[PDB]
DNA sequence: ACACACTCTCCAATTCTCTAATCACTTAC
DNA sequence: GTAAGTGATTAGAGAATTGGAGAGTGTGT
């Protein structure tokens, strides 16, 4: 088989620096190939041979370049690029690799397509398709179009697509957070050829409905590293600032080092000895402790925990996460994509999402899915963080009561698939509830905004009628609990527990609110339905559930490396309980004291000025509160009740 | 094998020599909260190091908050609350 | 004033305020030496309301015997001699403290060396890998030792020994 | 998805090595000499070339451009080293073209720092002083010969055949602890691949202290010097030299038990003890100098080169009638 | 002889299903 | 509206599937 791959392969031409200099019989070397690739086994030799030598990096993306290239040339290159340009699981069909050999084609396979991404950072290539795009579209009317280059535009846009879903390459070195990526001079090239006014000149017109997916992914995929807080701010700077800025970084840096290595070294004492703590009993009879250093006093004794090996979980039942490359960019790069973000939201977005909606969730192909939810999510977070309050016409399309009720439609079908399937299925399912829901909570924040700072009454109106709907129905009163009852490490991310928490105090401040206004007195419920007056505290009494409870004190682990937001959120649920509905009892726990207990520790290290200065000082202070609230009536019995979680009788008994 | 289970949990190195171990520990309310916390963990870290001594102190109490949910740990509750 | 580090301590004056303690000094120093240390540094830092690079370290001198006469029981109680010094080693890295990392995902952690021994980790907390360290030599703490040869005096001997 | 489909774990960051990164990719990227001239964007063209691994580096104009990162340098040297040597690698593949990036992607560079104006004497090295920036001076004895020496490895597993790579080396020749197949159990059976892996031309020197240090009554000391890539054969014996590098810890490697090399002396004062490779035995270490640049402390072209001060007092002395007496 | 690697066996955790008891809703006076 | 009876939900127990630790034994230096 493959010398027939390595005789095609070698006899296209050879790239001079500057210039890459052709065969004249490229065109049947290249109808070769593609019999070749069309032929190919389950063991996928003709397209590994092809990954082995380079062809799309070495010769066809110099070969597209060339001046002199005619036109069926030019389309079996766009023939072949994109056969090898696509994606590794589409090569095999759908399923993940099951098993140790299944794994290790996959990875050749994968590698490949990863090496050849840098072969696209020239302006050159994305100049060459532009025209026979612009031939097509512009300077050909409706009536006078050919289905020759029908066939090869849709080629050319599903390379695109192919092009900017490729991984990133961890060969090239490891590069630091807060430089441009890898992925962002090939967005350089892209946007610097223009060939983007063309896409949104597309994906404008009704007639041509079929790229509008298409173009939809192509966007998404742009934006995929990119966060919209990092386009929100305008960008300026001074070079003074600059300057006086990263000297006072790397005096704090200074400052750290000295003072950890003369504490570590302070640390240290001379001699030896072995001593006998007189009062502490050991294992064996009639013995007291022993210990083998000079201790400072008798509560530094640690009863050698530092030797013993730590439990681990087995390997079905461990947290992860979910990565997603990302950086803060420079401010090129930031400016051009805010550029491009205003242009698609003035051009293409109420055309483009209202096309693909009655579409997206009827198709074969599942990407797409999530690719609609996360330009949803992008989309609405720049309008309310830029605070570009004339645009919220054009995204007139999703502000709707329709948005919520088929957003709801789709999270909870979601939901149900990932809890009740096993495996990488499940996994794959449970990651399209995580958009999901973060487009619920983008659409919640943006309703509110609208009705707090537009201009227009109509406007207020009918966000507020919106609003009123979300309280109301029982659906989405109860969505909180039905999600959290359901959450299992071994299917969902982390990701999705720290979007789920902020999600619900986000929606309970609006319950709140439209209670203490009195707009919310009665509720209907199911039976027939009837109504029934409603009490905020009833319903905060649900949030105290030992099954809820359990994964806040989960999340209050991380208090070091949370967002401030996150610990916000945390504090606040639990303040609620604590001091609300005024019930400490259920919150006296062994493994929220472990939290207190390190919190206390991050904080000895810092003057007095500085814990009230801290970010944590927060958490420090209810800790402070819940403590001495415990230990005022301090018991025995109390603190063996601390070892268990305690329900509901269990309250009513200690209590009383 | 051998594992913590509920016949260590409810024997005579369990529940009645924690609150055995207890029954001297009498803080100050007027003082320090986190002190008093302080205190009190490492009299929870010595019972732990004579009831399991395989195990560090953080698995030994996750281990023990897990076991509570068992219908002889219960039962056991039950009659020591009397 | 000077910024000095240590304090000679003439056992003379310690025997001629209490026997009861200078007999205990001589007896234990191996385990009471640590702690006269703080009992000096305490008084320098409630006198001065100020803080130092290194602690404040005792040297007792002046307790006298022959090399010849040291005994079993004599082991690790505290002695004075004499002589003249012959030759002196070069200087020796004697670590304190080490230093891992996980080879999987770079997690670092440090390990105190007591009673002559270091206590390696087995499983990674942050990756939860096992058997998974490897200790970064430079990374870790070391102090100075040196070896020094001496040689008895001739003068006080008994018949027909050499020195 | 398909992060998830691999098995690679998240690497934790050291926010120090990484700022320095970021700032010494600027200094590379942005220095101005008086003249306008960006020596080291322009120095980063040579390195494509096979004869030249180094970019030689003013400590002055680290000072110049910011003095808190050559002050970070100076204390923390040890630790940011490979930083440094990741921005120069970063910032050389900037300049190269596709033609280039093919050879680029395996070789190995280096940052040599020169003109520091602290000299410490041979007797002060200290343990302390481990890790730090530190200039010497000393009496070459000895210049042994030359050798390849393994940096970052390959390793192909018997059982599957997946290639695990970068492998840094220690002192030690170390195999992965893990194959890097998530569906795969082997810890052990590894073969090296040679046409993968990185080679360091390497040297090791001996030298002496110089008489103007010597104490009363006393016999010089030795100290063992370590040379890397392009500052190989640069000195002879009975050579003069200051020497500016770090002070470093190296072990006695023969002790130690793992897959791919059992003990020498198993084959064929006392020490640290409780390690899993250790089994009864214990280790011990020795200091040494890792150089990070060396020099010596002191035809018609020649005499055109050495054009005005040099050529009217030679020629003032050659018309002397009298330079004899 | 001693160290290191591999294989087998057992036990514990989880989830589904069936049975029994207690609580709440519906029906009747 | 109140009391009694019946239905439904919740709790416990038994059985089966999956995975990981530990100990024993064999081989190589
Ligand atoms: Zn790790
Ligand atoms: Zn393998």
């Amino acid at each position: 088989m493959n010398v027939l791959v390595q005789g095609a392969v070698h006899a296209l031409g050879y790239y001079e620096d500057g210039k890459y200099s052709r065969e004249p019989d490229c065109y049947e070397s290249i109808r070769d190939l593609i019999r070749y690739l069309r032929e190919d086994g389950d063991d996928h030799t003709a397209r590994i041979e092809c990954g082995r030598h380079n062809l799309v990096e070495q010769d066809l993306v110099p070969m597209v370049k060339c001046e002199d290239l005619t036109d069926d040339e030019f389309d079996i290159a766009i023939r072949l690029m994109v056969n090898l340009c696509q994606p590794a699981i589409s090569t095999m069909r759908g399923k993940p690799p099951a098993d140790r050999d299944q794994w290790k084609m996959y990875w050749e396979l994968e590698e490949n397509l990863r090496r050849a991404k840098t072969a696209f950072s020239d302006a050159h290539f994305f100049t060459a398709i532009k025209k026979r795009i612009d031939n097509y579209f512009i300077d050909t009317e409706y009536e006078d179009r050919d289905e020759r280059l029908r066939l090869v535009v849709e080629r050319i846009v599903l390379l695109i697509k192919y092009v900017f879903s490729i991984n990133p390459d961890t060969s090239e070195g490891r590069r630091t957070r807060i430089e441009d990526s890898s992925h962002d001079r090939v967005i350089i090239a892209f946007l610097e050829s223009g060939i983007d006014k063309t896409l949104m000149h597309i994906a404008n017109q009704p007639r041509e409905k079929e790229f509008h997916v298409t173009i939809l992914d192509i966007f998404a995929l742009i934006l995929k590293e990119q966060t919209a807080e990092d386009l929100a701010t305008k960008s300026e700077e001074v070079s003074t600032a600059e300057q006086k800025k990263t000297e006072e970084e790397f005096r704090k840096i200074i400052e750290n080092h000295v003072v950890k290595e003369t504490q570590k070294r302070k640390s240290f004492s001379r001699f030896g000895g072995s001593y006998t703590i007189k009062g502490l009993k050991g294992i064996s009879a009639n013995s007291s402790q022993v210990v083998f250093k000079p201790i400072q006093n008798v509560e530094k004794h640690n009863f050698l925990d530092d030797r013993k090996a730590k439990k681990r979980a087995p390997r079905n039942r461990r947290p992860f996460e979910i990565d997603t490359n990302s950086h803060f960019a420079s401010s090129e790069v930031r400016g051009m994509l805010r550029d491009m973000v205003i242009r698609i939201i003035e051009t293409c977005f109420n055309r483009l999402m209202k096309s693909s909606k009655t579409t997206v969730f009827v198709q074969v192909q599942k990407t797409s899915q999530i690719n609609y939810f996360f330009l949803i999510k992008f989309v609405l977070r720049f309008v309310r963080l830029s605070r570009q309050d004339h645009l919220l016409e054009r995204i007139s399309e999703c502000i709707g009561v329709e948005a919520f009720h088929e957003n709801n439609v789709q999270l909870t079908e979601y939901v149900e698939n990932a809890t009740t399937l096993k495996g990488v299925e499940a996994k794959s399912h449970g990651l399209k509830a995580q958009y999901a829901l973060g487009a619920y909570n983008e659409l919640v924040l943006l309703h509110r905004y609208i009705y707090e700072h537009a201009k227009e009454e109509n406007e207020r109106k009918f966000a507020k009628r919106a609003l009123e709907h979300i309280v109301n129905v029982e659906e989405y009163r109860e969505l909180p609990i039905f999600i959290i009852k359901k959450f299992s490490s071994s299917v969902l991310s982390n990701n999705f527990l720290r979007e789920l928490v902020l999600t619900t105090h986000h929606y309970m401040k609006l319950v709140e609110r439209f209670v203490k206004t009195g707009a919310l007195k009665k509720v209907t419920k199911k039976v027939k339905v009837e109504e029934i007056d409603f009490q905020f505290d009833s319903y905060v009494c649900k949030f105290s559930n030992v099954d809820v409870l359990k994964w806040y004190v989960f999340l209050l682990n991380d208090f070091s490396k949370n967002s401030t937001e996150l610990n916000q959120a945390l504090v606040k649920m639990l303040h609620r309980i604590a001091f609300d509905l005024k019930l400490p009892i259920k919150l006296y726990q062994v493994s929220l004291f472990q939290v207190f207990s390190k919190v206390n520790e991050h904080f000895t290290h810092l003057s007095k000025d500085l814990r009230k200065s801290s970010r944590l000082y927060e958490l420090y202070q209810f800790g402070f509160h819940l403590l001495k609230k415990f230990f005022s009536k301090f018991t025995g019995d109390l603190a063996i009740e601390a070892l268990f979680w305690k329900g509901p009788r269990e309250c009513f008994e200690i209590e009383n | 094998r051998l594992a913590l289970n509920e016949r260590i949990l409810t024997g005579p190195k369990g529940i009645s020599a924690l609150r055995e171990t207890l029954k001297d520990f009498k803080p100050n309310p007027k003082d320090d909260p986190y002190a008093n916390l302080e205190k009190l963990m490492k009299k929870y870290a010595y019972w732990g190091h004579l009831m399991f001594p395989k195990m560090k102190t953080e698995d030994v109490l996750n281990r023990v908050e897990t076991l509570g949910t068992r219908r002889q740990v219960k039962v056991f509750m039950i009659k020591h609350r009397l | 004033d000077a910024e000095v580090t240590h304090i000679n301590l003439n056992l003379k004056h310690l025997n001629a305020f209490s026997e009861a303690l200078y007999r205990k000094v001589i007896a234990y120093p191996a385990d009471v030496i640590p702690y006269l240390d703080i009992v000096v540094n305490e008084v320098f830092a409630e006198r001065f309301n100020r803080t130092l690079a290194q602690s404040i370290e005792l040297r007792p001198f002046n307790a006298t015997r022959n090399m010849r006469g040291l005994n079993p029981n004599d082991v690790d109680q505290l002695i004075t001699i004499s002589g003249m010094v012959t030759r002196t080693s070069s200087l020796i890295p004697e670590m304190r403290s080490g230093y891992f990392q996980c080879a999987v995902c770079a997690f670092g952690i440090e390990s105190e060396v007591d009673k002559g021994r270091i206590e390696e980790p087995v499983v990674c907390t942050n990756c939860s890998n096992t058997h998974c360290f490897q200790l970064v030599h430079n990374r870790s703490v070391f102090l100075d030792k040196q070896v020094v040869k001496l040689q008895e005096s001739p003068d006080d001997m008994p018949s027909g020994e050499t020195p | 998805m398909d992060n998830i489909i691999g098995g690679q774990a998240q690497q934790v960051e050291d926010t120090d090595g990484t700022r320095v990164q970021n700032e010494f990719s600027k200094f590379l990227k942005s220095f101005k000499d008086q003249k306008n001239e960006f020596i080291y964007k322009s120095a980063m063209k040579e390195l494509v070339q096979p004869e030249k691994n180094t970019i030689f580096i003013n400590m002055q104009h680290l000072y110049k451009f910011s003095n808190n990162l050559a002050t970070t340098i100076e204390l923390q040297y040890y630790r940011v080293y490979p930083f440094m040597c990741e921005a120069l690698h970063l910032a050389t593949l900037d300049a190269c073209d596709e033609s280039e990036r093919q050879q680029m992607f395996k070789k190995q560079l280096y940052v040599s720092l020169f003109n520091l104006d602290a000299k410490t004497k041979v007797r002060e090295l200290s343990a302390d002083k481990v890790g730090g920036l530190v200039r010497i001076a000393g009496q070459i004895v000895r210049t042994h010969p030359v050798h390849p020496e393994l940096s970052r490895a390959c390793f192909v597993c018997e059982d599957c055949g997946v290639t695990t790579r970068d492998v840094q080396q220690q002192f030690r020749y170390t195999q992965p602890t893990k194959c890097a197949n998530p569906q795969c159990m082997n810890r052990t059976r590894f073969s090296l691949d040679v046409n993968s892996s990185t080679f360091v031309d390497f040297q090791k020197i001996r030298i002496q202290e110089t008489q103007a240090e010597l104490p009363r009554g006393s016999i010089p000391r030795t100290v063992d010097v370590i040379v890397r890539g392009e500052m190989v054969e640069t000195v002879q014996p009975g050579d003069k030299c200051d020497i500016v590098g770090t002070l470093i810890v190296i072990p006695d490697i023969a002790q130690l038990s793992t897959p791919g090399l059992r003990a020498e002396t198993s084959n064929q004062s006392e020490g640290i003890t409780g390690l899993k490779a250790l089994g009864v035995r214990d280790l011990t270490y020795k200091m040494a100098f890792l150089a990070c640049h060396i020099q010596q402390t002191e035809y018609l072209d020649l005499w055109s080169k050495m054009s005005t001060e040099d050529r009217a007092t030679l020629k003032k002395m050659s018309d002397d009638k009298k330079i004899e007496k």
